[PDB]
């Protein structure tokens, strides 16, 4: 599993 | 790279009407998708600055998101239900274009599109 | 499942406030919080929401700025060095879990550069 900034909630 | 201006949500030169289909698209379809667990990336224009996506607006020439669609519906921007349906479809297809099959964000968009299609299957006939 | 967030209050410590701990809250935490790349570090990693089922298999000492903020507010630390260690843990976790050169890592690196500037200006006790 990889962090993808595009789907990172803010 | 700057973000582009968001898509227009109001144009006082366009004639306006309310229809039962447009009301259903706001009160049922948008509402239901908005509350979906995977809706968050689709609730506003893609912020390519914050998310460091220098190529997003090189690739996606017709951006669309549910925040825009919501504003368009609340503004009576749409004359035809089909304009709204097209905007949803543009949102989903943009996600598929920019990203790759089996990316988590694509699976999120697919879940919202499946729900979308289920709700559009119950779109009432124009009264 | 996520773990519970890190402890932030320990009633079995007495209160000591210092100019170094006050600086860590009013300057270091404040400035880092407001940085444009702080947002992924402001709360514990929500491995469930983010679909990272191995995050807490790999990271056994999680740390985030929301926790540090609370610890400083609750006078959880006796000294500045305990607080500094928490910031450093936060950066190292990001470096351990994520691939070098990924966006999140570059964000952490920028925050760490700012942190090290602010710690260079730490007042004397």
């Amino acid at each position: 599993s990889l962090k993808v900034l595009k789907k990172y909630p803010y | 790279s700057m973000n582009p201006p968001p898509p227009e949500t109001s144009n006082p030169n366009k004639p306006k009407r309310q229809t039962n289909q447009l009301q259903y698209l706001l009160r049922v379809v948008l509402k239901t998708l908005w509350k979906h667990q995977f809706a968050w990336p689709f609730q506003q224009p893609v912020d390519a600055v914050k998310l460091n996506l220098p190529d997003y607006y090189k690739i996606i020439k017709t951006p669309m998101d549910m925040g825009t669609i919501k504003k368009r519906l609340e503004n009576n921007y749409y004359w035809n239900a089909q304009e709204c349906i097209q905007d949803f479809n543009t949102m989903f297809t943009n996600c598929y274009i920019y990203n790759k099959p089996g990316d988590d964000i694509v699976l999120m968009a697919e879940a919202l599109e499946k729900l979308f299609l289920q709700k559009i299957n119950e779109l009432p006939t124009e009264e």
